[PDB]
């Protein structure tokens, strides 16, 4: 029952700002951050940026520096993503991702994500 | 940041051949490698953490191998469910990396 | 609650004071020494002394009147963990300590380690079920031991 | 105060295959969980231990289950002697608790 | 072999008090811990409480909390529960109870239990 | 990563040798290297230790002060330079790398060159 | 500095539990190591910090120690263990080696 889904997503023209979001459930957001990771239709998978649970630690993929910003939801276990400028090169689709580790192995889940576009 | 890199980008393989797929790193990341299977359509998986182990629910004939900054991936037996796109996978640090993947078809 | 930590030459000091209602005042101290080993990463002994301080204060408040009963012999100290310099993964810590009259005090705890900043408490509990050595091998870590001696006395 | 809650105490069904038991944690319990088979005449025996693994002697029917906050395990036939009770157990800490527990029947 | 055998049990009045004790053999009791698990008739399983081997680490069901008492003979391999203040509901077949997952060799030891009923 | 040795083969007593590792797996750059000898029938005996950049050259006590070790810039490798050799130094040499963290053991033992006085 | 070893060579059939030690001159605050070579090989490192097995390694190889003393044991030979063993300081920069020892078959 623990899942992450993608919104927000369609075609935006070249400038245009958009806004995604990771809607989550059958957890809660205390201990570990998210992770956006994103596909182009013909090429393997980049890695997009990372929040931590309320924390400082806000990284970004060199190509998306000063266009994307990340932040949590105060009032849910929601992340939001927003993205600025958009250019041609931005076709993928986003994905929300959560992965870490513990005594117990492994913990990976990925959503379905979202298909977004330019022009 | 860190690099990554995989050697063959297709394999070609009649079922039963035994298939590798390598990868490289710069600078150095220990043994903390992830290597990941996708199918078309779908979400990837993970398959090993720590550059060895498998996660539980997977079958036996795939091992991981290497460490420092040579790693590799080993199929014996491939079969026709195996057919998937591989990845690579770095997590030293906040963030991750990714390869560029490793095609495996059958002829 | 006072607390006070003093380093040279590789040897730390360890202070835990409290205001008794008797109008006095009694401090508890401890000390004890610490090696690094040139061939071993430095990053991770590093964790592991903030880690053996981090445990030692939680023992000292929770059980200070004892130890101000346990005025002698250096107390045996052991640590067992698994203990690596990577945020997403957490760590785990148990410490045990012997007394000269056979008392024995025992801790766990699990961490966070930022490689660049004071390891974090989490409020994850160790599962006393499990071999420690079996979680190594699930997920891949090198298990940590050390021991250290400490002289714990009280102020006259 | 780890509360445990159970999917329906009592699931009739045919011999064939598909019959699920779920379990439900209020809190974060990772993966330390683990099933139980019971019949009515003794003790309880151990069947999946990090609700992952069989233990030794079970049958290769069987099932993995979810994480952190939800659980199953899944019959992929059912056997005239699988009729049983069956149970939900957390062990996170100091003792244990476990949940209602289900029946499974012809 | 392993063995947890329990002993005591039987029929008592309300209130006043029993003395129940699981014995155990084929091993040391020198690490973790030992468990009493209740079986009321009508009803699934439930926790009682744990001795751990130090004999420091003793935790009871809320339900109970306040009434027994657990302790061990340090001379032999052998636990004790005490009744007391016995009232309806806590008739049931209670069991001792052993687990430790050690890797590989994971334990899980249940005794034959005893009926205690009250009336 | 593999280690392997250049120079070996046979000399007259009293005479010099250069030996050296190679390496092209990694930068020679984090933790030091060390040399090992076998002689024929015997176990394995410690020499000496370099590390990147300044370095700790301790020489094992018994064979110190004949024989010298540097790093050379760049082009990943060990120089050991032996004057004064004797019949004694008659062995099988090593290239050895040492170092932990969390993850455990990295040894990386070399394949050498014999070495005859 | 100058580790030695007791056990000199040893003869065993095969499945025999095998034993062999290591004495330290001072203490070493348990910064021992242990390898295994056979001829015409290159050696490798078998045990870490006396107490933790190297990856790859079958479960029958192990050891322990104090600081002052160690052994290392095969709970049950196979033909393919076979080898000289030697033990290892780790408390410095430099390193030595011990006299070795030496397992064979018959």
């Amino acid at each position: 029952q623990v899942k992450l889904v993608e919104s927000g997503g369609g075609v935006v023209q070249p400038g245009r700002s958009l806004r995604l979001s990771c809607e989550a459930s059958g957890f809660i957001f205390s201990t570990y951050g998210m992770h956006w990771v994103r596909q182009a239709p013909g090429k393997g998978l980049e890695w997009v940026a990372v929040i931590w649970f309320d924390g400082s630690n806000i990284y970004y993929a060199d190509s998306v520096k000063g266009r994307f910003t990340i932040s949590r939801d105060n009032s849910k276990n929601t992340v939001f993503m927003q993205m600025d400028s958009l250019r041609a090169e931005d076709t993928a689709v986003y994905y929300c991702h959560r992965n870490f580790y513990d005594g117990s192995g492994p913990f990976d889940y990925w959503g379905q994500g979202t298909l977004v576009t330019v022009s | 940041d860190i690099q990554m890199t995989q050697s063959p980008s297709t394999l070609s393989a009649s079922v039963g051949d035994r298939v590798t797929i390598t990868c490289r790193a710069s600078q150095f990341i220990s043994r903390w490698l992830a290597w990941y299977q996708q199918k078309p359509g779908k979400a990837p998986k993970l398959l090993i953490y720590k550059a060895s182990s498998l996660e539980s629910g997977v079958p036996s004939r795939f091992s991981g191998s290497g460490s420092e900054t040579h790693f590799t991936l080993t199929i014996s037996s491939l079969q026709p469910d195996d057919v998937a796109t591989y990845y690579c996978q770095e997590y030293t640090s906040y963030g991750r990396t990714f390869g560029q993947g490793t095609k495996v078809e059958i002829k | 609650k006072k607390f006070s930590v003093e380093e040279e030459n590789n040897k730390v000091t360890l202070t835990l004071c409290k205001e008794k209602t008797d109008g006095t005042v009694t401090c508890l101290t401890v000390e004890w020494e610490y090696e690094v080993n040139p061939n071993v990463d430095p990053n991770d002994q590093k964790a592991f002394k903030e880690i053996t301080i981090l445990s030692l204060k939680e023992m000292l408040g929770k059980n200070f009147e004892e130890f101000v009963k346990l005025n002698g012999k250096k107390l045996k100290v052991s640590i067992k963990a698994t203990i690596t310099s990577n945020p997403n993964v957490d760590n785990e810590v148990r410490l045990k300590v012997k007394s000269e009259d056979g008392k024995i005090f025992e801790l766990c705890d699990m961490y966070r380690c930022d490689p660049d900043e004071p390891c974090i408490k989490t409020p994850r509990k160790c599962n006393p079920n499990v071999d420690l050595e079996t979680i190594a091998k699930r997920t891949g870590s090198r298990v940590v031991e050390e021991e250290f001696t400490m002289n714990l006395k009280v102020e006259k």
